């Protein structure tokens, strides 16, 4: 009830865009920060037929289900997870430009 | 004025008539009413003495504590007659970053001193901020020019960059302002406003979280031998 | 001690605990609460006594600190000794979204609150009046409102704002209640304030009918005391006396007691007799409580929970004094209009409530509980639910109840109760 | 040579404006200093002789014969008088 | 319905009172009502009903606990403009003036039916006009007269066409 | 504050008072004017039939509706000062139908810009108030140069009326006469007078509007500055012929 | 510095005034016209007068310069002076 409510609406849940280079004008991206439950391959496999993309489901050490792109996409990665309750709109990190 | 009366059709008959004249009498006797009924209730009249400070806590309600507010206000001399025309949206004046592209890979900007001093924050932990978002390395050292691996056409458009470190750290979100001064309070708790006083507290990055990989191997795997 | 409840309620991003902070000098933390930053999560205390300034009305410039104001026993505003009227105490409701529920819980425990708007945002929010129609459940009369920023932006648009303000009050709730410029970051125009505070009146309680508390806090245990006679420093049911006497060394029984799981379908939950070892209330040390104040009754027997507050809406007499124990619940209720709480555009183009119906998860703000009720019966007698709650209630008036409902991931008013029991 | 900044005529078509994304076949996306959203064009002796990036300022001219049509990029402010002609009175 | 009888009664028995004492402060009614609603809510049904205030003291009576009448029939009541949005906020309003001053002539009939003369419905429609209770439309005083009332069914068609003349003889200025 | 928007509106009220023979309407042609007033008569008409007392901008494509009041309401006509004054008189005649668009359309125009104009008013208002309270502390407080562009907009606006219905009162005409009385308090009988001119210069639709909803004074500077010395004492730019 | 200095009534003799009177340039208002009208008004009345409360010389004339000062008081609807202004000029430079 309540008490789950908050330690959910207002805990944890932090939800991390990045973006950095390749060189001279190629790009990457990443997400992270979501919840384990999801099927990473769906989402994944979304972004890619949406735009010409390059996905991956990467498990890694303590920090595990992060996925990244290829090309800068940064404002897409964050309008699609706004209507969509996977971002409390208050977890949205970009690290671009 | 008004009448009233067991109305019976001829007596109906003289209320339209005497409306009919002039709609002056019953216009103006509700204009009448009003005036003396809210008299009566900002100044007060009404029984029981709580109620009766009531009506006389609405009294001294009228423009009486904000009058005194004037003169406090004015006496500070830190909320008038300064730089707060433009300083009040946070128009303030901010050193325009410049930069140089050397090598077309790197990007050296010179400005980097003069630009930290301004926002009164010290030299390493403001060049921590900038070059972790952009996840590059470089260094500072130097003639207190900067130097980042980072490489982007010549432009003004740096600027986005400063502008989320200047909204996160110095800049309180009571005023906008900055003449901000960092502060050390418990662990992990810092920052001060001093323009009206109106602490705020703010946490500083330690990322560490998911940067990728690259890009070229081979010379990875050979230093890490 | 404090002889009267003073609260706080108004959105957050208006000041809360701002204005408590000037006037007791004193803040609030739990850790949790610097993490997420400027939440304030659970509740407020602090006590400041009120001590007649008597050449002060409004005089021009004094030091921002209250100490030349009350809470002293010497003035130098006057230059004069000072004299006792009141005392009085604070509690701190929060203004946040998810938070509704924990100011339900602390909002039958007053005897007062603040309002506080501020003039950096738009006419009346929607949790605001929220807020105030939470108030009139537990039919508070008395209610000051504010305008905590007056000096952070002009002597212009606080007028607006004022005379707005001003039109809409006095058509929802009479007494045409006064508002009041503040500053409470710069602490200054309290003197104005505490003027309005004196002329607020003594309520009247009892003081000779059987115990009855409200507890709203627990944990004291320890860290130190670490060596010697090892541990800790039992624990208390910390909170407000509305009758009777708490006097040491009394025995006292838990009501709601120790919860005990089904034990097929059916629970049952057995009462805690324990003892008062001290009461306790600001940093000095009572022997009698008199109703009104937080007084934190030293109890006693066992560990396990109670780390943060597990005693919540929990009540405690006296031995032989009894509340009755219900489980289920007749709730007669009626429904708001409007869906408060709502953020679209604007407060006024809110949404319209839904009926209560059949196999819905609820909540019930009995007073100061927070019991989970799923709708059994909707039928019994017309506008009369039968509400089966998991976690027990007590009865010791017919009780007034806040309805709350989920919308969306949170709570949102949308009706009040009765009990029928 | 010659001067390297010109002023806009309001009369004969003409306002400044500021490119927000590129479109492909010469075409880009551009908006309005005071007006809603616009797509722009460009002009033939600047098919490469000149680059107009993204979030540069620039001066349109408009159709003369019809209104509401699209509109064109006839010349490009170069970002030191980009700074200079915001300054002092003119644009936002 | 509720088995619950009786506050509805101490609703208008506390506006009989509270008038009775002082005239001069009606301001708590308007929480009053917040409470309690439990038989079919509306302003004007419940504030012009009381108890011997609203039957035999009436016709005075409207004149003689006027301001809270003008602070219910006339309008819900509010001072809002923009330059901003505010068509919306226009219908919005009007629909609950609209619903408003219409079925308070349903309770003006209601009440000239435990005080039966056809000519009496007359005098009170008058004595709203001539203060601030109303002083809208006499269209809504003569064609909403007749005939609104099926609470109380059966005065209808001798009351209907003495609902009267005056009124729409004074309306169009003849 | 500020205040970059307010000139930008401008810009865009010049534009569209252009548009309006730019292209939208042409629908009929005039043709020579056959009276200033049939204009005003038959949106009288048009937003009498199909009232909120609003009309015009909203559902847009009332166009249509005049069928409506065309075959049915058909006459011998109804609003029947047009056909006297034309010869031969037309009635159903599509032209008619024209002209009964073109007045719809041609006032669409007056009031869409006449909004614009009630925003500029308050933006114009509200610095000048800002400007007065600063120099309160002078307690004489000037001056008489920043604020002769507000009075003399709120003219210009004004006098865009004798063609026009009421618009809404609610908004508009209070903010034009509440920078007239509330920030400039004047003496009375020319505030009297002036209520009553305007009443009539809206009528047509609506007389009345009483605008005496918080007059208010942290302001009165003004008696040395009166009421046509500020006009005959204090103008430079100052209404010609047209 | 400055400075640029204005001017106004001038020289215009006092037998220039009498024949010519008045010759052009006229008027540019702000304050102008209103000034001399002040002086006018206060000077007339101010003189006490010690004798010409008859003949009607005095009467006359005092009534025409009462006479010419509602076009200043009574002129303008809103803020408006259209070209009603140069009547109340012209007044003001006969009467002169
Ligand atoms: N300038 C200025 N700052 C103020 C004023 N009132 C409060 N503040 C600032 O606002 C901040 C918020 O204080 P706080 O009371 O926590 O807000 P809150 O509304 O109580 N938080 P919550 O909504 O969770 O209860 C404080 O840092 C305080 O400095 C005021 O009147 N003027
Ligand atoms: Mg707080
Ligand atoms: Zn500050």
């Amino acid at each position: 009830q309540q008490k789950r409510s908050v330690q959910d609406a207002l805990e944890a849940q932090k939800v991390h865009i990045r973006v950095q280079q390749r060189k001279g004008k190629k790009f990457v991206t990443s997400v992270q920060g979501l919840n384990q439950a999801l099927n990473f391959r769906r989402i994944s496999r979304e972004f890619q037929r949406r735009w010409g993309c390059n996905g991956t489901v990467i498990v890694t050490p303590d920090a595990g289900t992060v996925i990244q792109l290829q090309g800068n996409w940064s404002e897409e990665i964050k309008k699609f997870l706004l209507d969509e309750n996977m971002a409390t709109e208050q977890n949205l990190e970009i690290h671009s430009l | 004025s008004n009448d009233l009366y067991a109305l019976l059709k001829r007596i109906t008959r003289q209320e339209v008539e005497r409306r009919m004249i002039e709609h002056e009498q019953l216009r103006q006797k509700q204009q009448r009413v009003p005036q003396v009924e809210r008299f009566l209730d900002a100044t007060s009249k009404t029984g029981s003495s709580g109620s009766s400070g009531g009506g006389g806590n609405k009294a001294t309600e009228e423009g009486c504590g904000y009058n005194y507010s004037v003169m406090l206000r004015r006496l500070f001399f830190a909320l008038n007659r300064n730089k707060e025309s433009s300083a009040m949206t946070e128009r303030n004046r901010l050193p325009e970053p410049k930069l140089e592209k050397i090598g077309k890979k790197k990007v050296i900007i010179t400005n980097f001193g003069r630009i930290c001093q301004a926002f009164n924050r010290p030299i390493q932990d403001v060049k921590d901020y900038i070059e972790k978002e952009l996840s590059v390395g470089g260094n500072l050292d130097s003639n207190d020019a900067l130097i980042l691996k980072y490489e982007i056409q010549k432009s003004t458009a740096f600027d986005n960059i400063l502008y989320k470190y200047l909204d996160e750290f110095v800049k309180c979100n009571s005023c906008h302002k900055i003449d901000t001064t960092l502060t050390k309070e418990g662990r992990r708790m810092e920052l001060r406003c001093n323009w009206c006083t109106a602490t705020r507290t703010v946490q500083a990055v330690g990322s560490a979280t998911y940067s990728a990989q690259v890009g070229k191997r081979s010379k990875a795997r050979l230093q890490a031998m | 001690q404090a002889t009267v409840n003073i609260g706080t309620i108004g959105h957050v991003a208006h000041g809360k605990s701002t204005v408590v902070k000037a006037l007791s000098g004193v803040k609030t933390q739990k850790y949790h609460r610097e993490a997420v930053m400027n939440i304030t999560i659970h509740l407020g205390y602090a006590n400041a006594k009120v001590f007649k300034c008597d050449k002060c009305e409004l005089p021009a410039a004094f030091h921002a600190f209250p100490s030349s104001q009350p809470d002293k026993t010497d003035c130098p505003t006057c230059g004069s000794p000072l004299t006792l009227k009141r005392h009085f105490s604070f509690v701190d409701c929060p203004g946040h979204d998810v938070l509704m529920a924990t100011m339900l819980n602390g909002a039958a425990i007053m005897d007062a609150a603040l309002l506080l708007i501020a003039a950096n945002e738009p006419f009346p929010q929607p949790q605001t009046l929220e807020h105030l129609k939470a108030v009139e459940i537990m039919r508070l009369a008395n209610l000051v409102i504010l305008q905590n920023k007056i000096d952070l932006v002009g002597e212009v648009h606080a007028q607006d704002q004022y005379h707005k303000i001003r039109n809409y009050i006095d058509s929802t709730i009479g007494s045409n209640i006064p508002i009041i410029p503040i500053s409470a970051q710069l602490k200054r125009n309290i003197d104005y304030l505490l003027e309005y505070l004196c002329h607020i009146p003594l309520p009247t309680r009892q003081l000779n009918c059987p115990a009855h508390m409200t507890v709203v806090r627990s944990f004291d245990i320890n860290k130190p005391g670490e060596v010697d006679i090892e541990n800790l420093r039992g624990g208390v049911a910390g909170g407000t006396v509305t009758r009777g006497i708490i006097r040491v060394n009394q025995v006292l029984e838990i009501r709601p007691g120790q919860v005990h799981a089904q034990t097929g379908g059916t629970f049952s939950c057995t009462p805690l007799r324990t003892r008062a070892l001290t009461l306790k209330a600001e940093d000095n040390s009572l022997q009698y409580a008199v109703p009104g104040g937080l007084i934190a009754v030293g109890t006693t027997l066992d560990p396990t929970l109670t780390r943060q507050d597990k005693m919540v809406g929990h009540m405690i007499a006296d031995e032989g004094s009894l509340p009755e124990v219900y489980a289920e619940i007749e709730v007669q209720y009626f429904l708001f209009e409007e869906m408060v709480g709502r953020s679209k555009q604007r407060d006024r183009n809110a949404k319209r409530v839904q009926k209560l119906n059949l196999q819905e998860t609820l909540q019930i703000n009995v007073g100061t509980l927070t019991a989970g009720a799923t709708v059994v019966n909707i039928t019994k007698n017309p506008d009369i639910a039968k509400l089966t709650l998991v976690t027990p209630v007590c009865c010791t008036l017919d009780e007034h109840i806040a309805i709350s409902r989920l919308v969306e991931k949170n709570f949102r008013l949308i009706g009040w109760g009765i009990i029928r029991r | 040579q010659k001067r390297d900044i010109v002023y806009a005529d309001p009369q004969e078509g003409e306002e400044y404006a500021q490119v927000k994304k590129a479109l492909g076949n010469l075409r880009l996306e551009l908006q309005l200093a005071d007006g809603s959203k616009a797509i722009g064009s460009i002009r033939g002796a600047m098919v490469r002789k000149v680059w107009i990036g993204q979030g540069d300022v620039v001066l349109v001219s408009k159709r003369s014969f019809n209104k509401n049509d699209i509109v064109d990029v006839i010349h490009r402010y170069n970002p030191a008088e980009v700074r200079a002609l915001v300054k002092d009175e003119v644009i936002p | 319905e509720d088995t619950r009888e009786p506050p509805q009664k101490i609703l208008a028995r506390c506006m009989q009172q509270y008038p009775d004492e002082s005239e001069e402060v009606m301001r708590r009614c308007i929480e009053l009502m917040t409470t309690y609603n439990l038989k079919e809510k509306m302003g004007p049904l419940l504030v012009l009903d009381g108890i011997e205030l609203a039957e035999k003291e009436f016709m005075a009576g409207l004149r003689r606990h006027s301001r809270l009448l003008k602070r219910f029939c006339r309008v819900t009541g509010t001072a809002l403009l923009d330059a901003a949005t505010d068509e919306a906020t226009k219908s919005d309003l009007l629909r609950r003036e609209k619903r408003l001053q219409s079925a308070t002539i349903e309770e003006s009939a209601r009440i000239c039916a435990r005080r039966f003369e056809p000519e009496q419905m007359v005098v009170i429609l008058f004595v709203l006009f001539i203060e601030g209770v109303l002083k809208s439309a006499t269209i809504e005083e003569w064609c909403g007269d007749e005939k609104p009332i099926s609470k109380v069914d059966p005065a209808v068609d001798k009351k209907m066409k003495q609902a009267a003349a005056p009124l729409v003889e004074w309306l169009v200025g003849s | 504050l500020g205040g970059s928007t307010n000139t930008a509106v401008p810009l865009k009220l010049e534009m569209w008072r252009l548009l309006v023979a730019a292209s939208q309407l042409r629908e009929v042609e005039f043709a020579f004017a056959m009276e200033d007033p049939a204009l005003k008569d038959s949106k009288g008409a048009s937003k009498k039939k199909d009232s909120k007392s609003e009309y015009k901008m909203l559902y847009g494509f009332h166009v249509i509706n005049q069928f409506v009041e065309r075959e049915a309401v058909k006459g011998n006509h109804w609003g029947q000062l047009d056909p006297l004054r034309k010869a031969k008189p037309d009635m159903t005649i599509v032209e008619a139908r024209s002209y009964l668009r073109w007045v719809y359309l041609s006032f669409v125009e007056m009031h869409i810009q006449l909004k614009l104009k009630c925003r500029v008013v308050k933006l114009q208002l509200e610095n000048w108030r800002a400007e007065r309270e600063r120099a309160r502390l002078a307690q004489e407080s000037p001056k008489i140069a920043l604020g002769i562009p507000l009075f003399l907009y709120c003219h210009h606006h004004v006098l865009a009326v004798i063609r026009d219905e009421g618009p809404r009162m609610s908004s508009e005409d209070i903010d034009t006469v509440r920078s007239a009385l509330k920030h400039f308090d004047l003496p009375d009988s020319y505030y009297n007078k002036l209520d009553q001119c305007i009443a009539r210069w809206q009528n047509m639709t609506l007389g009345t509007l009483l605008p005496s909803l918080l007059p208010q004074d942290k302001q009165l500077f003004e008696t040395p500055e009166m009421l046509q010395l500020i006009h005959m004492g204090h103008l430079l730019e100052r209404p010609f012929v047209r | 510095n400055c400075y640029i200095r204005d001017l106004h009534p001038l020289s215009i003799l006092t037998a220039d005034q009498l024949q010519r009177g008045f010759p052009p340039d006229i008027s540019l208002v702000p304050s102008e016209v209103v000034s001399l009208f002040e002086k006018m008004h206060s000077k007339f009345n101010e003189v006490v007068w010690p004798n010409y409360s008859s003949l009607q010389l005095a009467k006359t004339l005092r009534a025409q310069l009462m006479l010419i000062e509602p076009s200043k008081y009574f002129e303008a609807e809103t803020y408006i002076t259209q070209e009603r202004a140069r009547q109340y000029e012209a007044e003001v430079k006969n009467a002169f």
